[PDB]
Parts: C-alpha cells; structure tokens; sequence
RNA sequence: GAGGGAAACAGCCCAGAUCAUCAGCUAAGGCCCCUAAGUGGUGACUCAGUGGGAAAGGAUGUGGAGUUGCGUAGACAACCA
RNA sequence: CUCGAUGUCGGCUCGUCGCAUCCUGGGGCUGGAGUCGGUCCCAAGGGUUGGGCUGUUCGCCCAUUAAAGCGGCACGCGAGCU
RNA sequence: CGCUGAAAGCAUCUAAGCGGGAAGCACGCUUCAAGAUAAGGGUUCCCACAGGAGUGUUCCUGGUAAGGUCCCCGAGAGAUG
C-alpha cells in the first residue's frame, strides 16, 4: 500500500561530526553499495508487488547453479545477500536495474533494518530487566532468581508469555526516524545520524521512514 | 453464589420431575 | 392515507419517466434518482399527474405509500422550484462570510475560523453576516446540513451567543444573578 | 440525564418514549431527561 | 452379518450447493449429512463414505433476527487476555470459508474420521469455485413431506 | 443397585441385571446436526436469542377479552379570533 | 475434602484478571458566568512515586505527582527468597 | 447528540431509512509465522540411471546429477545442537 525507497548496505562502524549548530551527532557509517534489481514482483505473478535486490561481493565458485541461473535471468553478476523492499512501485524498476546510495538525501528520514547483536542465554535479570532479590539480609541462593512464575491451585499452570530465562539477541530490529546525514554516492557511503542494530560487517536495510519523522 | 444457584436450577430440567438431590 | 391516496400535481415541462421501479424526473434545474419501492404501483393517472397504489390495507403499505407519494411531490417541486432553512448567528465577534456558492466560513470565537463545504446537492445563501440558510433540492440532507451547521457552536445558554435556527426557541438561563 | 430503573413524568411535559430498546422520559427541561437502566 | 464398507467400496461424490439465501444453520446441517454419507444405504460411521460439498455464495448466506451483529464467534490463543471476539456477519464478509468450517463443525461427531471427512468441504464466498474438473453436481436443500 | 434419562453428576425420573440373541414392543425422556427417531400436520403467540437464572419497582412493547366517558345535534389532535 | 501434614502473618520477586475508574479519553444534568467543581453515564489502552514510625496489613505523617484506585487469583506467590 | 418520520392528522433520534461520536474495539507501527499436515507462492537448477524379484506397471537394492553433510580454519554465532 506504501511507496518505499530502498538501499542494502553493510555497517562499517561508528563515528562522529558537529552539524552545522556546532552539535556532536554520532553517525553510523553504511557501506549502502550497488544494489541490481534483481526479481520484480508483481500481483499478476505473484500476488503481490515488490523489488528483490541483490548486494554483495560474492566468490564465483561459491554460487550454485540454481543461483547462477537466477542471476543469469536477471542479467546481472551474482550478489551475496538478496533482500525484497515492499514498495507500491515496484512497477517502476527493471531487471538488472542499478540501485545506488544516492536513492537518499542530505535531510532524508530512514529505517534501518538490521539482525542485532547476540547474546547467547541471558538471564531474566539481563534479557527482561528483572530485579533479583537483595545481595544480603538472609538471601539464600537466589540473588538473580526469576521470583515467583505463577500463583497457586488457580490456575495449577503457568501463564504462557511468562518472561524466563532465553536466547536472546540475533533477532530482525528496525530503529525509526533516523535523519540521514550525507550520502557519498560515488564510493557508496552513508553517513546516519545514531545508532543501527547489529555488529560491524552486518547487512542493513535502509528504507523511507515508514511514519516520515516524528 | 453462581454455583448453588446454579445447582439448585438444575432441578428444573425435563428429566428430573421438579427435583434433584442436594437440591 | 389521505396524503398517499392524494395524487401529485405535476407542474409545466417537467418530464416524469416511470421507469418500472426508477423513478426520472427532468427540469430547468437539475436530475434525481430513486428507485421506487417494490411493494407500491405508480401509475401516470392518464400521463398528467401520478397515482399511488398499496397492495394491501397492512400498516407497513401505508407507511410506504405516504412517503412515496409526498417523496415523488417532494422531488418534482424541487427540479422546479428549490428549497431553503435559515439560521441565523447572535454574539459578539461572531460572523458568517462566503468563499463561493458552495462554501462557507465562519469565526464563531475560535481561534481560527472554520470552513465549511457542501455536496453538489446543497448550495448556501449567506445574506447577512449574521444570517444565512441552506437551500438544495433535498429535505433530509438540508436538514442534517443545518442541523451540522448549528452543532458548530450551538447556542450557550448564558448569553444565547451561537448559531441557531431562524426561530429557534433557545430555552436560556439567567446565570451570575 | 438520570439513569435510574425507575422513571417517571415530572413536568407535564415530560414524554415517555421507548428508544432503541430503552424507556426514557424527554422534556423540554433537561433536568427532567431520564433513562432507563 | 450385517454389511460393513471396504475402505474404496462406497464411491464419493462431488456436490456443490448455491448458498445463497440459504440459512446458516440449514446450509450446515446438510452439508455435514452429505459430508459424511448419511444419506447413503451403505452408512458406516467407522468408513468414511461422505461426498464432496461446494458451497458457492457463501458470504450471501441468510441470517435472521440480529444475528449479523448480535451472533458472535470467539477464538482463544491460549494466554492470558487472548480472547477474540468477532461476529457472524463480519465472518462471512471477510473469511466465510471460516465461518461455514465452523458451523459446519460444530454439527460433526468430534472424532479423527470428522477431520478427515471436514477436509471435503469447499466454501467460496463468491459464486465461482475452481472444481470444475472434479464435476459438481448441483444440490437442493429439500423436505420431505410427513 | 447395574440398565435408560437428567451434558457430566451416590440419594431426582423410569426401571430392579439368571445367561445367550446382529428379533419385536415400550417407560422416563426425546425426534434440525452432534445423537436413534418429525428440518411432522393444523391453529395461535414471542422478536426478547425471551426460550437458554432473580426482587421491590418502572414502562404508549405486543396480541386478546370486558366495564365505562365523549362523538356526523360532530368527538380528540392541528391550524385561524 | 484434607490430621499415614492442604505450611500460616507481613514484606521482596514475578505477574495475570475484574471494574465497583484514582489519572488520562468521551458525554448528560447542574443551585455549569469564567477559572475551578459536584453528580452519574460510557470507558480497563497505558499509567498509578520516594521516604519517617511500627513485624506488621492497616493507619498517621513528610516531600512529591496527571494520579498516588479498589478488589480476585489457597486473605496469588516459602520444592521462589525472608 | 441528531436528520427525515409514521404507527398515534400533533409529537417522537426509530418503527422504514440516514448521520456525527472515546486513550476503548479492529487496523495503521514493530516482530514471529505454511507442522496454516489446508504443509502455500515466484524464480532458478538437475534430470528419463543400473540390477533383481515382479504382477496395471508395483516393490526392493545400487551408483550418481543438481544440491548438501561429515572434516578442518574461525566469529559478527554459541551451554551443546
Ligand atoms: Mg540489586
Ligand atoms: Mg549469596
Ligand atoms: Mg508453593
Ligand atoms: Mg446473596
Ligand atoms: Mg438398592
Ligand atoms: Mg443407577
Ligand atoms: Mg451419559
Ligand atoms: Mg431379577
Ligand atoms: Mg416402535
Ligand atoms: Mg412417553
Ligand atoms: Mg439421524
Ligand atoms: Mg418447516
Ligand atoms: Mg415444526
Ligand atoms: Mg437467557
Ligand atoms: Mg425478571
Ligand atoms: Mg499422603
Ligand atoms: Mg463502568
Ligand atoms: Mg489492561
Ligand atoms: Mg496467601
Ligand atoms: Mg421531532
Ligand atoms: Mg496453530
């Protein structure tokens, strides 16, 4: 239903500038590289309309034959990471398509996308926040203990959603509104203005901010 | 309570001719 | 029904088309369009008039054929002759303007005056800055415009400051006695 | 409006009516509107 | 010994029945008849020897009273506040399929041969079906005198 | 003290299991589907999902039957003095 | 029902539900001029502070806050703690 | 809170019909999701092998294609998977 514009990038790490009022601002830096179009979908094919892009550096050997072939229709080199925008204009795109860092400007509002850092098996004190009990005052062997996870005979269960003890991290985060601070479209940088989910090295998906700023 | 009241409904039903034990 | 079973006068070239269940009527003014219930005959009472017919002496065929009767009335006088329900605005600072034929603007002590469309149907006719009415070639949807009209601001009751009928009987209070 | 499961004419003008299911009481003075529940 | 179905013995057949302005309820109650053969000789409530039953028109089935807003239909998640509640008249607007699964379910033996035998039952909403290869034959909802 | 009905359900209803039966008629209770048998026939009423919980009390809901006041010497509502 | 054991007051921890709503949202009536209120109708989405005294719950008090809600869940919660 | 409006010559937000109206309801925002066995969809890839018993050709073994896994170097992942 939305128009969508949208680049694939890798995070490169973070840095800082002062703007032009002489403010620090922390800046991600997105290697927000070529992107071809690779797949158009359409709702006459396949129900809906979109735009498979491929990013990435990719070792010939390391792609299949069923890959080569997707890429070969496409008529495009093989990409590493193939990634679909949902856009109302998906349309407008042609296979092989070149996509830069310059589909964004100097002002622009983005979402970023991106599978955050993990954390293995945190604990319910570091994954949901949870207070423990006291370090002293007669404590005994459950300084960082979940407390009670239900009540009594009603019910005789515990509540699904219950906030446990889990895996945590390594999960798809989008962070909102952020306002794009420079695109050098030439070497395909991408200077944004905070913080973007995942490690240095990661694939990141920028796109129009869905709810334009705040 | 829901529960007697309930209880001593259950004797209006066809099969039980106007009584029920307990009521 | 004595209105249902009065026929309607049909006025000077004004084109009437019965058809079947549709009902046509064509004028110097404007088109309309209903299509006339199922359980009620229309005949054209030897092309010159209108007859309205209930099958049955049961309360929902009289309900039905009164409303047809003076709904088909309703709409030929209307392609020939138009409509109006006034209001008019009381207290101070308060007044009414026109941005065209089918607008108007209003400073009813907000912070910023309020705009005000209508269908195509409807039409305004704001006279003085403290009176205007609503015309159309409808009755229910000039109704509800002036009823939304006066809604704006409708009438405190400590003052009588607000949009209200032409006539209205603001039923009003006598506050810091 | 006095919502109580017991309404009744207080002007003579009060107007019982029964509205969407409810039985309310309409005068012209609105101390006088009640309704049913 | 009384006669006992073989597995593939019954042939099943495909219905399709026009659901419009057809009850709910009637429209249920004989397509889970049809479903699981009760109409048929050679009942066996252990061998499934049902037909295939169409409903076309599903979301211009007929209700009366209130119940397009008034009948409500809820569905539960397991957890806590995970109550949902839609209606009837909602149902066969947006998913009718759904809501003549249900009625229909709810009027079957509640068993494994009744998951299996449900899965027989196509609704479609608008007038049209993709069963054209498997040859409906139309169905008339009737009453047989005294 | 089993069987059938009452959703389940010692004490309620029907009914007292000698065994077998892939015969029939019934009781209480039922006959749209779950669930065996009527989406039974005819005539009324209800529109509250009442049926499928509840009080004092409130109410132009609706259908029916009486008693009584006014009334084409023109009654009640509306419109003119 | 449980005495061939159904551990109990308060707190901590973790919640979840109801609405008989404390705040925020919508409204009718006012003995509603305005700013503020009173009252009863909707409404459970989110929220609903930190301390002094006392084992307490409760309560009084201090400084705040939009507000410092009332209840159920074995007077929730000791094979979770004290 | 109304508009039109009868039953009930008036009146009436309602009976036919039409409309405004809340942090509530369902969406809008984020995330998971075809074991959704109803196991979905698009694109791309490999393709008619060998031998037995056969019994509508069935079916069972064997070597492979595309593709993977074991193994090794690691981390942006991780209790182990
Ligand atoms: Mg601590
Ligand atoms: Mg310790
Ligand atoms: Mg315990
Ligand atoms: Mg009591
Ligand atoms: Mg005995
Ligand atoms: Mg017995
Ligand atoms: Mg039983
Ligand atoms: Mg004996
Ligand atoms: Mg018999
Ligand atoms: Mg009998
Ligand atoms: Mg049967
Ligand atoms: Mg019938
Ligand atoms: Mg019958
Ligand atoms: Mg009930
Ligand atoms: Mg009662
Ligand atoms: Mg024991
Ligand atoms: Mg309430
Ligand atoms: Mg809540
Ligand atoms: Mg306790
Ligand atoms: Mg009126
Ligand atoms: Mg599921």
């Amino acid at each position: 239903e939305r128009t969508v514009k949208g680049v694939l990038g890798t995070k490169l790490g973070m840095t800082q500038l002062w703007d032009e009022h002489n403010r620090l601002v922390p800046v991600t830096v997105i290697q927000a590289g070529p992107c071809v179009v690779t797949q158009v979908r359409t709702p006459e094919t396949d129900g809906y309309s979109a735009v498979q892009l491929g990013y990435g550096a990719v070792k010939a050997k390391n792609v299949t034959k069923p890959e080569a072939g997707h890429f070969e229709k496409a008529g495009v080199t093989p990409r590493r990471h193939l990634v679909e925008l949902r856009t109302a204009d998906a349309s407008e795109y042609t296979l092989g398509q070149e996509i830069a860092a310059d589909v964004f400007s100097e002002s622009d509002f983005v979402d970023v996308t991106g599978t955050s850092k993990g954390k293995g098996t945190a604990g319910v004190m570091k994954r949901h926040g949870f207070g423990g009990l006291r370090a002293t005052h007669g404590v005994h062997r459950k300084h960082r203990s979940p407390g009670s996870i239900g009540g009594c005979s009603t019910p005789g269960k515990v509540i699904k959603g219950l906030r446990m003890a889990g895996r945590m991290g390594v999960e798809r985060v989008t962070v909102q509104n952020l306002q794009v601070h420079s695109v050098d479209a030439e070497r395909g940088i991408m200077l944004v203005r905070g913080a973007v989910p995942g490690p240095k090295g990661s694939l990141l998906v920028v796109r129009s901010a869905a709810k334009k700023a705040a | 309570g829901k529960t007697g009241r309930k209880r001593r409904a259950r004797r209006k039903k066809g099969a039980n001719h106007g009584k029920r034990p307990n009521a | 029904s004595r209105i249902g079973r009065l026929p309607i006068a049909v006025p000077s070239g004004v084109e009437v088309k019965l058809d079947g269940q549709y009902v046509e009527v064509k004028g110097p003014k404007g088109t309309l369009n209903f299509t006339v219930r199922e359980p009620i005959t229309v005949s054209k009472n030897d092309e010159g008039a209108i007859l309205v017919e209930r099958p049955d002496d049961e309360r929902e065929n009289r309900s039905l054929h009164g409303l047809t009767r003076t709904l088909i009335n309703n709409m030929v006088i209307g392609v020939t002759e138009g409509y109006e329900k006034k209001l008019e605005i009381q207290g101070v600072g308060y007044r009414v303007l026109s941005k065209g034929p089918k607008q108007l603007e209003f400073n009813l002590g907000f912070s910023h005056p309020v705009i005000v469309d209508a269908p195509e149907g409807i039409t305004f006719a704001v006279e003085n800055p403290t009176k205007f009415s609503v015309q159309g070639i409808d009755k229910q949807v000039v109704g509800e415009t002036a009823a939304n009209i006066r809604k704006i601001r409708k009438p405190e009751p400590y003052k009588g400051k607000g949009v209200r009928y032409e006539g209205e009987n603001v039923r009003r209070k006598v506050g810091k006695a | 409006m006095k919502v109580q499961p017991s309404v009744k004419k207080i002007c003579d003008k009060c107007k019982v009516i029964r509205r969407h299911g409810r039985v309310m009481v309409i005068c012209d003075n609105p101390r006088h509107k009640q309704r049913q529940g | 010994t009384t006669y006992s179905p073989k597995a593939g013995e019954v042939q099943r057949k495909w219905y399709v029945i026009d659901a419009e302005d057809i009850v709910l309820g009637r429209l249920a109650t004989t397509a889970a008849n049809l479903l699981r053969g009760k109409h048929k000789p050679q009942y066996a409530p252990h061998i499934d020897t049902g037909d295939f039953v169409v409903v076309v028109n599903a979301s211009k089935i007929a209700l009366t009273g209130k119940k397009a807003t008034d009948s409500l239909r809820y569905d539960h998640s397991g957890r806590p506040g995970g109550l949902r509640v839609t209606s009837i008249g909602e149902m066969l607007a947006k998913n009718p399929r759904r809501a003549v699964e249900r009625a229909v379910w709810g009027m079957m033996p509640k068993n494994k041969l009744s998951r299996q035998q449900l899965k027989k039952l196509k609704v479609y909403g608008g007038p049209e079906h993709p069963h054209a290869a498997q040859n409906p034959q139309p169905y008339e909802i009737t009453q047989i005198a005294q």
